[PDB]
RNA sequence: AUAGGUUUGGUCCUAGCCUUUCUAUUAGCUCUUAGUAAGAUUACACAUGCAAGCAUCCCCGUUCCAGUGAGUUCACCCUCUAAAUCACCACGAUCAAAAGGGACAAGCAUCAAGCACGCAGCAAUGCAGCUCAAAACGCUUAGCCUAGCCACACCCCCACGGGAAACAGCAGUGAUUAACCUUUAGCAAUAAACGAAAGUUUAACUAAGCUAUACUAACCCCAGGGUUGGUCAAUUUCGUGCCAGCCACCGCGGUCACACG
RNA sequence: CCCCACUAUGCUUAGCCCUAAACCUCAACAGUUAAAUCAACAAAACUGCUCGCCAGAACACUACGAGCCACAGCUUAAAACUCAAAG
RNA sequence: ACAUUUAACUAAAACCCCUACGCAUUUAUAUAGAGGAGACAAGUCGUAACAUGGUAAGUGUACUGGAAAGUGCACUUGGACGAACC
């Protein structure tokens, strides 16, 4: 561009930020609506545990469980934090273990 | 001065805008004359 | 740019004003106080305790003017504080006195006159102040010559004090800098600050008022 | 690289290289000059390279430019006083038209040089506070002070948890 | 002083536009003499054609 | 001598006198952009009080500000008329130029 | 940026994403000492105690300090000139309102027209103008330009009057949030208020209590957390068998897994 | 897709509609062939100046709003979720 | 809408209005129902595209068809035409 369109434009317009599934929180707390399984993308095959809960805010959104055996159920409070599930395509959401109900992987 | 095309939307908004206004100026001089009998009736 | 005007802010702001002026409380309800308690009824607030003596002993200057002709018109009135203090004779001669209708007694309201204070009288009539005070004593009029027989003493006072240390030795150098060879001590001249007593008589007419919020 | 036919001109060091700071009586320079003609050269060199340094060094000086208006070009200044200064230009150079203006309008070296000394006053040595506008923010950096308890531990008599306790 | 001297200055300037503007029209009169002629001729001879 | 309105002495171009004794006057600053560091004009419009209405579109005017300002907008009064529009007077010369062609030839009056 | 990984069977170009650096909050696990600094998520609701008196009565002060960030170009310069300090009439200085002029955030033009936004006249009244793609008019977001400043003070912008009964003063509590300091002491220092003053008062402040959030200095005892395919410093043997699980990116695991436990 | 028949339509007049791989995918004006010419291919590489336009793929010649003789239309033209490529 | 009073040998007293807000105006959230887009190890029908892809491909527009798509008209090469004569 010229220095007079470079002018009359002015600087870059920062495209706005965009906050992610945790809404620019380090964590959120749910309740569990669900547990079931998903089956990832290629070339992947496993029945990964996932559940369904209600965030804080209001949504809903799956979450994936990470670690060998869960005993969440339905009604139980989990913290949630970022993090994608590189398998599961749309699961951008972790249950902490160790807080609330969610507890420890029980050592091997 | 402009070089913007007057649609019809902004036509008929501005003979309105324009015959408030005049309906509006005969008002303020009917609130003219009013004030004046009645500051001449207390004398 | 354009402020959006706030009307029920000057409207409030009129009406307050013209309620201070209708409803202001009178000299009887704000300068009220119960001799037991010793507490003004108004506020509800305790008086020092240097003044409970004489709140009970000494009267108000207008609890004497009511028992004359016109107010106690060209009369003397000194008060106890001032005797007490001062030796020289302490008085007005009172000149305007308005006094405050509503009281039962007619023991609170305004005063002007002239002070002579130390036996120096002013040139010109003002506003009294500590009117509500119980200090005020009433100079019979018999005693009126000898209460203000006055000798002026001797002025004789300090006219000149030395600077202090070190502000004394900045002006001798400066001296000596810029050429100037002379022996002569500086020092401030006091005599235009003429230093009144503490107790002295302040300007009634820029001192301000009690508000009108009773209890 | 930079964008356009010398670009030195859009750099803080060149345009602070300007020479003419116009007196404070000076609120209009109108420069009419020929875009044409071989006597006009160094009005049109003024306007391409001096412009942007006496407007950097005089930013409160409206500068106007009006194009093939007059057969010659000219300057003229418009003082507070209401005097006008007009300045021919044809035939000289840039750099001479330049020195023309500093001369008759511009404020000597020494009303300069007396400028900044008034600003250094602005700034004490001695006074204590913010880096920003201070050398020193406490009288624990100067040595031989008592440091600082966050960087040296005050001893205990010094300090108020055991004042009071051998007190009570 | 300042302006005084700017003032003589331009009028310096001035006495030397004048020499410069009569030079150019010494060499405008003789450039225009010349047109004048062509011309004149280009005209009698496209006169001629036409009569 | 001492005035209220921030702008003393502005030079701009007549835009409209379509008001009665006011003529609407373009006044333009250089302008530093920060980032590119290249001087860009800046326009604002002036109210400028004209006794005699002899204000023509397009002339150069010289404005003087009022001690206090007339009207709403109006802070400012014709001073002079730099230049008219197309009846310009060469400054250097004093001779009616139009254009860079000078009408009367400077030499006529020696 | 001194860059690095990643498109493909492969090469070059372009390009996004991610890695390495430095801070702040929260979570998991773990945790010895001392000094210092800093310290609710919420303009939601608040039990209890305290936070403004002084003083020979009048006055003065409680309009400050402290708190909060809801709203939001009221903050800056110039002009002019109140109140205030300089005991007092001065004086001018200092400080600083109202008023006038100028200047001053972000995103969106799928907000493109605003609809009275101008001028002249002593007035009567006349003229029809004024702003705007060089962004008017609007909507959305946000305290800011930090020796500090601006705004707010339960709500109705305001507060005569209404809803109604107020900690966005200190300590503390409920609810809420990923977010979690004591219902300490003293007016000794400084600051503020008052007094002519000796002085009195102050949850400002000072000195303590709590907390790995940070810095600094220690420790005879006492070390944990993460990681170990490549980027990227660093794995032996087993179990598992596209299962269970792992991954910031590329990817690993289908019976000899340096990638899972 | 091949063969045959026959409409709208291709034509004229009068009004619309306003699109194209409307691409020679190479902007207008002025100038140069000097040097490192220059990723590749294509139609050699560049300078001055100005306007227009473009900032990962996809969603999307779409939704909504607005304008238009257009009403299954045209012009302007996003976002959410998704991906580590697309080219 | 709303009135100039009482008092005056020092001087003061008196002064106090009513009109809005409505289920209207603005911006969203939730949806009976109706549809898109993207993603998604191993479903069904055909084979439209990539080779002259077996009718070269594509653009605009129109009509037609389960579905990719077919056809008309103009346009593009981001196809080719085998490169002396025969
Ligand atoms: N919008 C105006 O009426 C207007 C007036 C003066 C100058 N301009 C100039 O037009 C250019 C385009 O401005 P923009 O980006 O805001 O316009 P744009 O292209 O975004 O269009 C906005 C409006 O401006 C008009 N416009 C577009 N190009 C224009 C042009 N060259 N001249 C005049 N009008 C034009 C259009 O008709 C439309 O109404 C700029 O150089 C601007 O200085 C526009
Ligand atoms: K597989
Ligand atoms: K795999
Ligand atoms: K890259
Ligand atoms: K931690
Ligand atoms: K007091
Ligand atoms: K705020
Ligand atoms: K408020
Ligand atoms: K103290
Ligand atoms: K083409
Ligand atoms: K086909
Ligand atoms: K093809
Ligand atoms: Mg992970
Ligand atoms: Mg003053
Ligand atoms: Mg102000
Ligand atoms: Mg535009
Ligand atoms: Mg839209
Ligand atoms: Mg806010
Ligand atoms: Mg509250
Ligand atoms: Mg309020
Ligand atoms: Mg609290
Ligand atoms: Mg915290
Ligand atoms: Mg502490
Ligand atoms: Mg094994
Ligand atoms: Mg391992
Ligand atoms: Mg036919
Ligand atoms: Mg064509
Ligand atoms: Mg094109
Ligand atoms: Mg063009
Ligand atoms: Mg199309
Ligand atoms: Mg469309
Ligand atoms: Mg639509
Ligand atoms: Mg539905
Ligand atoms: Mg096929
Ligand atoms: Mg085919
Ligand atoms: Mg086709
Ligand atoms: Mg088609
Ligand atoms: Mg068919
Ligand atoms: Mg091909």
């Amino acid at each position: 561009a010229t220095l007079n369109q470079m002018h009359r434009l002015g600087p870059p317009k920062r495209p706005p930020r965009k906050l992610g599934p945790t809404e620019g929180r380090p964590q959120l707390k749910g309740v569990v609506l669900c547990t079931f399984t998903r089956k990832p993308k290629k070339p992947n095959s496993a029945n990964r545990k996932c559940c369904r809960v209600r965030l804080s805010t209001g949504r809903e959104a799956v979450c994936f469980i990470p670690g060998e055996g869960h005993t969440l159920q339905e009604h139980q409070i989990v913290l949630v934090e970022g993090g994608r599930t590189q398998d599961l395509p749309g699961v951008k959401l972790t249950v902490v273990r160790g807080k609330y109900d969610c507890g420890h992987v029980q050592k091997k | 001065l402009y070089y913007r095309r007057a649609h019809r939307r902004f036509v008929t908004k501005k003979a309105l805008c324009i015959r408030v206004f005049q309906e509006t100026q005969k008002l303020k001089k009917r609130r003219r004359a009013l004030k004046a009998a009645a500051a001449a009736q207390k004398q | 740019k354009k402020v959006r005007p706030r009307l029920i802010a000057e409207l409030a702001r009129r009406v307050r004003a013209l309620r201070e002026q209708l409803n202001r409380p009178r000299d009887s309800q704000l300068y009220a106080v119960d001799y037991e308690t010793l507490t003004r009824p108004f506020s509800g607030r305790r008086l020092p305790v240097r003044a409970w003596a004489d709140v009970r002993r000494e009267s108000r200057l207008l609890q004497l003017l009511g028992r004359l002709p016109l107010f106690g018109l060209g009369r003397l009135v000194t008060r106890k504080s001032w005797l007490w203090q001062h030796d020289e004779p302490c008085y007005w001669r009172l000149t305007r006195v308005r006094p405050d209708y509503t009281a039962q007694n007619l023991d609170h309201g305004k005063a002007w006159g002239i002070l002579t204070f130390k036996g120096k009288t002013e040139s010109e009539a003002r506003e009294i102040e500590h009117v509500m005070y119980h200090d005020w004593r009433l100079v019979p009029k018999h005693e009126e010559e000898a209460f203000t027989a006055f000798t002026p003493a001797p002025e004789d006072s300090l006219a000149s004090v030395p600077y202090p240390p070190l502000l004394r030795a900045m002006i001798i150098a400066e001296r000596q800098k810029n050429g100037d060879t002379s022996t002569e001590e500086p020092m401030l001249n006091v005599q235009r600050i003429r230093m009144e007593p503490w107790d002295y008589p302040a300007k009634q007419e820029d001192k301000g008022r009690a508000k009108g919020t009773p209890v | 690289p930079m964008k356009g036919r010398f670009p030195i001109r859009r750099t803080l060091q060149y345009l602070s290289q300007g020479n003419v700071v116009f007196k404070d009586s000076v609120k209009v320079m109108t420069v009419n000059y020929n875009t044409h003609g071989e006597l006009g050269e160094g009005a049109r060199k003024f306007v391409f390279f001096n412009i942007p340094q006496i407007q950097y060094k005089n930013p409160w000086v409206q500068i106007m430019m009006f194009k093939n208006m007059t057969p010659s070009p000219f300057l003229r200044f418009y003082l507070d006083s209401g005097e006008q200064v007009l300045v021919d230009v044809e035939t000289k150079s840039n750099k001479e038209i330049m020195e023309h203006i500093r001369k008759i309008l511009g404020k000597n070296e020494e009303t300069l040089r007396e400028e900044e000394e008034e600003k250094k006053q602005l700034s004490h040595p001695a006074n204590f506070g913010p880096r920003k506008y201070c050398l020193r923010e406490c009288i624990c950096e100067v040595e031989g002070q008592v440091p600082c308890p966050s960087l040296v531990p005050l001893p205990k008599e010094m300090r108020g948890k055991y004042k009071a306790a051998l007190k009570a | 002083e300042l302006m005084a001297w700017n003032q003589a200055e331009n009028r310096r300037l001035h006495e030397l536009r004048i020499a410069r503007l009569r030079q150019e029209e010494r060499e405008q009169e003789q450039r225009q003499a010349l047109e004048q002629a062509r011309k004149a001729e280009e005209v009698q001879a496209w006169a001629q054609r036409k009569e | 001598v001492r005035s209220s309105v921030h702008a003393r002495w502005i030079v701009g171009k007549v835009i409209g006198t379509k008001m009665q004794k006011t003529a609407k006057v373009r006044v333009t600053r250089l302008v530093l952009d920060p980032y590119l560091l290249k001087y860009f004009n800046k326009r604002k419009t002036y109210f400028a009080h004209d006794a005699l209405q002899q204000c023509t579109v397009g002339d150069i005017v010289l404005l003087r500000a009022l001690p206090v300002p007339r009207a709403k907008h109006v802070k400012h009064e014709l001073a002079e008329i730099v230049f008219k529009v197309g009846k310009v007077i060469d400054p250097v010369t004093g001779k009616p130029c139009a254009g860079t062609t000078y009408l009367e030839s400077p030499l006529s009056s020696e």
